[PDB]
């Protein structure tokens, strides 16, 4: 449905068919997921992980009332050019899950 | 009977007698012995015996105990992990730190009774595996620090040596222990 | 409660049952951390893949804003409709239920824009690919954070029930 | 009661598994009943007058509502008539004492006749010299061929093993047989719980010169899988057979099986030879590398028999 | 005294008698009647009025008398689990037979003493009962192997036939049971 | 304690007793009557078609089996989150709460035997007609749907 | 004898007593004084001094006694569910009486006996107090329904004011009692 | 168990008690002193201005409230997770553990009032200064020398 990344990405969303948006700091990022969740965004919101570090931070107002949509992070147009270590970001969340560091 | 230590004759024992040597049938199921529990076993004389220790033994025989006793109850610290995750899920430390303790446990803690020369073992003999174990772990750490892995060292030949040891006679032992102090140095240093 | 011999033969009656209900609890959570070892491995390898959607996708995409004018890729965008609806089909995790998403589709190029050269049309395949990766990573994740989510709460329950009762 | 006269009327010694070959020393039962029935009573008649047990064995029954020093003197009077047989004529001896609660409750109504003040729990402070007086008897002596073997049998007043005459006599014997209600309920006849079940003396009376040389292996690998197949089993309810590994589906299968055709024998009467092959052919059911407590010796002879025993004896 | 089933006088007369029926105050503050513990009862004549029940009620009551108390077992063997983890924990299997052993109890076991059909029962109406019972039971399990929902199962009409088929009088019963045997095929075998 | 000697013989020889609950006295209910542990031994003697009415003994065993339900699904709520229940058991609370909120909860008021079967048929309407299955046929159709809000406005 | 209140002494006593004021060691191990247990104690006198209290103290004074006992009561019931699934999973509501609770718990019931003014309370001080913590918490609640963020609440600066009331003296309490009042329900009113 | 006959029939006689912990014990803190359940009836007779420094009750209790909100914390972060915390939780969190090892940990050493005061100082120093609720102002900046431990 609605991906917030650069206006080039979103851009090539619209490209797609995606509901592309256009954003370059927080705020007006979530004021972005604020208003597709107001207004009902369908299921799946991708952001721009190099915008926001997890967008499950404005959706912890409205995390309670639904469970249909999904957030996760992806990299950007330019960000995606370079290399990105999903590897730490995936230990992060067993950290989480877990308690403790798991590979080595 | 039924094994409770709350029991009124265990309580009033306790409290005058010097030292505790627990039995655990847990670890005479797993074939260890002599099967006493280090855990839960205690004693008060440690204290009192050091200067014999000192003279007899060792000058620095209390530090080496004192080491293997922080190595054996760091060891049991990471017991919950090693179960929950799996032994391969840990670090390098940690699985060094475990096979340090294995080794300890089945090369220095455990006794066959029934062997002609491992059923008897004077102080020298326990304090030499000692010392030997303590500078294999501390050269196991440097070479983790240095960016070797845990697997390539657990494949050294020296560990064979090591197990060995609490089989070799008494008075042939001296010559054995020099020889493998100067392998457990030798099998990481001229490796780099 | 009354002290009775009745009493106590119920009360070392419920410390049994509940040892038992803590072993059982122990078995139940290395059940589920093993299932959640390989729930990683496969979200890494949707991630490893997405990523590499994400840069085929946007090295098609660079190439379209400068061979191609900028008002032409944009009208190209423009033309088509957009991808609406999303279908979340409801999927069992260990009791709870999660929801599976799979996008509808239009077909793609039978939606073609006036955006006719190449470079732009073969942007929006390469998008069009890019979803179908990134609906599988969300999918996976989702499958994850449940798994968790249920590790966690056997944890809690454990450690409440052999630190209070 | 079932179980005492099944083994009062199957219990026999093998003297061929001892290379020895010959029957030479003869073997009896005496069984001793305090404070049982008249239906008890009747049942034991018939059960030794039926198969002709009965040419064997020495019975001396105190019924309830005889007087309570006879069923103090009942079990001295069995075991001197055992003792004197086993020891004056080489015998083999086994005694069957069917129920010590009853003999525990007779001595604390005698003792508190007598105005003496009762120890823990009310019982006599001298109970557990008593036992041992009744219980020591029993063993084999240097020089002699005769054995006696004892047998008591005691229900738990609240089943409650830390009640004291179960404690104590725990205490002073060599383990115990323990029944089961979930496997009475369940229709498993006899149901002895092989899990809290123990015997002491068991490594010395097994070997290679006797019995047969896989008999410990067998007997610790069929106690672990048994473990391990009841642990499953709990867990299986909860999560489910299809989230179940293969090995948990085998090791569920193994203990269903197991208390099928293993614990479930009704009447029939098994020789040694015979259980270990229904043992093996239970074995046989978990895969090749599994069995971890048998030697490679025993599996490349025994492995591999397919269940078909019990139907042999319905 | 007190309900402490430990008083002297109780334990004697449990050492004398061949049946014991245990009544629980539980059940009394819940008004099921009659009361008795199923638990904590036990009876020495089962064995010997086999063949009097085999003669007189049917060729194989037993057979469905140890069935019903295997189900029970099965039951009690559940609620351990279930009062751990909640009814919803468990798998369908499980759930169908707690849901089993809860009709077993409300409609077979429970009697009212002061109505004027359900006071007395004769040995045929309790076999029609506990056979109808079983059926359900054999069926539902078939159901539930085929991917039947279990709260389909519960809203069947035929549990309201099988719960007041305790009222029925002794002389509609026989013709009773025979329309619920057929309704009960027909619940599940026609509709799949 | 009902184990303590004086209770226990008291109960073993009268014809029944009538227990107060300190939880429900805590919560501002008076009297504070816990109907579980009471009882009447000589209570279906005066009830039936010439004594009061003739729904009154299947009333009771009723009200007896539903707040016997509730009080037992509050423990499963204790254990589990109270958002896991089932719509039924979220019935079975509300009636427990509602029970004794007002048919045991009266004051310092007199009611007549009419008016308490009245409040017992309005709780009990708070169950769907199929959960009553002590209660015969004819008195559902009779009595069954009252509000309980009608009662008193 | 170890705190045990089934003791002879204890239980002949409280059949004769008008009041129980139950102490408990939890309360006094933190130090938390003077540690009456108020869900275990009870009095007899509170009924037959209600017209006293309206002459004397106030005419509204029951009905704010009784909202406190309500307050601490609610509390109560919301604790276990806390220590059970943790304070984050709880609405604002439910968040509000707690923190109402712990306000009422630390600065009404507690009281030093060696502070040279907290030593001793007047009536009119404890009325004044409580009219405070309810005024407070209904301007809380109105807030809470307006969409203000609890959190936001545990930061205004009348906590203090409401938490320092009773070290004021006996003199100085009537008009800072209206100053406290006026800030109460203006910090609120500015919030809106 | 403290309500064994014997010290239950002493705590009714003396004015206060000493109580030793298992925890701290394991932890290896000697002498292993548990402040929580611990109590002298007579002590604010005993200490002051003239008997002691004059910020002793002050502090006494500062210690005590810091030290109990750390283990509060501390029984907070083992059932919902560290991830919650505020900074000031993880505060308490550490100031705690620097308490068990600094302030109890002492050792053999027979240290004197001013310096174990000093202790006592140096880490309440380790909190804000507007969070040292219990001690006046007065002597605040007298005494909070912000500085760390010098042991």
């Amino acid at each position: 449905m609605a991906v917030i990344a650069d206006p080039e990405t979103a851009q090539g969303f619209r490209l797609a068919g995606l509901e592309g948006y256009g954003a370059s700091s927080a705020e007006e990022a979530q004021s972005l997921l604020e208003t597709l969740v107001e207004r009902g965004g369908y299921a799946l919101v991708a952001v721009d992980e190099a915008l926001l570090p997890d967008p499950e931070r404005a959706v912890e107002r409205l995390m309670r009332g639904r469970d249909l949509p999904v957030l996760l992070p992806i990299a950007g147009l330019k960000e995606a050019f370079q290399g990105h270590d999903v590897e730490g970001y995936m230990r992060e969340l067993v950290r989480k899950t877990i308690g403790f560091d798991i590979k080595l | 009977p039924g094994g409770d230590m709350s029991e009124p004759v265990t309580q009033s024992t306790l409290r005058i007698v010097g030292a505790f040597w627990r039995l655990d049938a847990s670890l005479a199921f797993r074939r260890h012995f002599p099967a006493i529990n280090w855990n839960g076993s205690y004693s008060l004389f440690t204290s009192a015996l050091d200067p014999w220790y000192r003279e007899n033994v060792a000058e620095d025989y209390p530090e080496l105990r004192d080491a293997i006793s922080e190595l054996l109850q760091r060891e049991a610290g990471l017991q919950e992990i090693v179960q929950l995750v799996g032994p391969d899920a840990l670090q390098d430390a940690e699985r060094l730190v475990i096979e340090v303790g294995r080794i300890i446990r089945e090369d220095f803690l455990q006794q066959n009774a029934y062997h002609e020369v491992d059923a008897y073992c004077s102080m020298k003999k326990a304090y030499g595996i000692m010392k030997m174990i303590l500078a294999f772990y501390k050269e196991a750490e440097a070479a983790i620090k240095r960016g070797v892995s845990i697997d390539e060292i657990l494949q050294l030949p020296v560990l064979e040596r090591i197990g060995r040891a609490r089989y070799v006679s008494e008075e042939e032992f001296p010559a054995y222990f020099e020889e493998a102090m100067k392998e457990i140095q030798g099998a990481f240093k001229a490796l780099a | 409660v009354s002290p009775t011999r009745m009493n106590l033969l119920q009360r070392r009656g419920q410390l049994r049952l509940a040892q038992k209900g803590v072993d059982l609890l122990k078995k139940k959570r290395d059940a589920l951390v093993a299932e959640f070892f390989g729930l990683v491995r496969e979200a890494m390898e949707a991630r490893k893949a997405l990523d590499q959607a994400a840069k085929e996708a946007y090295a098609a995409l660079l190439l379209a804003q400068a061979f191609d004018g900028p008002e032409v890729v944009a009208g190209a965008a423009l033309g088509v409709p957009p991808l609406e609806g999303v279908e979340a089909e409801v999927e069992n995790v260990w009791g709870s239920k999660v929801p599976r998403l799979k996008a509808t589709f239009p077909d793609g190029a039978l939606l073609s824009p006036v955006g006719t050269p190449a470079y732009t049309l073969e942007a929006s395949r390469a998008f069009r690919r890019y979803a179908e990766a990134l609906i599988r990573v969300a999918n996976t994740e989702t499958r994850l954070k449940k798994i968790g989510e249920e590790i966690k709460k056997t944890t809690r329950r454990v450690n409440a029930l052999e630190q209070v009762v | 009661n079932e179980i005492a006269a099944q083994i009062a009327r199957q219990a026999t010694v093998r003297p061929d598994l001892s290379g020895e070959g010959e029957k030479e020393e003869p073997f009896a039962v005496v069984f001793a009943a305090m404070g049982i029935t008249q239906r008890e009573l009747s049942y034991f008649i018939q059960e030794f007058e039926r198969t002709g047990a009965l040419s064997r064995s020495v019975l001396f029954l105190n019924k309830a509502d005889d007087p309570t020093i006879e069923r103090i003197l009942t079990p001295r009077m069995a075991l001197t008539v055992a003792e004197y047989l086993a020891f004056e004529h080489d015998y083999h001896v086994l005694v069957i004492l069917t129920d010590m609660t009853n003999y525990c409750e007779a001595l604390r109504e005698i003792g508190a006749a007598r105005e003496e003040i009762p120890g823990r729990r009310g019982y006599p402070g001298y109970m557990y010299t008593d036992l041992a007086t009744i219980y020591e008897r029993a063993g084999v002596v240097e020089g002699k061929k005769g054995s006696v073997t004892q047998i008591p049998i005691l229900s738990m007043p609240d089943d409650d093993r830390t009640h004291p005459i179960p404690d104590l006599t725990g205490y002073i014997t060599e383990g115990q047989i323990q029944l089961s209600r979930e496997l009475h309920r369940k229709g498993i006849y006899p149901p002895i719980d092989p899990l809290p079940s123990l015997s002491r003396l068991m490594n010395n009376g097994v070997g290679k010169g006797k019995t047969r040389e896989d008999h410990k292996q067998v007997s610790d690998q069929l106690y672990s899988a048994y473990a391990n197949g009841v642990d499953i089993r709990k867990l299986v309810a909860i999560i489910g057979e299809d989230a179940l590994t293969e090995n948990d589906r085998r090791y569920l299968q193994f203990a269903d099986a197991f208390e099928r055709f293993f614990i479930n024998q009704g009447q029939q009467n098994r020789s040694i030879e015979e259980s270990l092959q229904i043992a093996w052919a239970l074995l046989s059911m978990l895969p090749q590398g599994e069995l971890k407590r048998i030697s490679k010796d025993h599996i490349g002879k025994y492995y591999g028999q397919k269940l078909e025993e019990i139907w042999g004896a319905p």
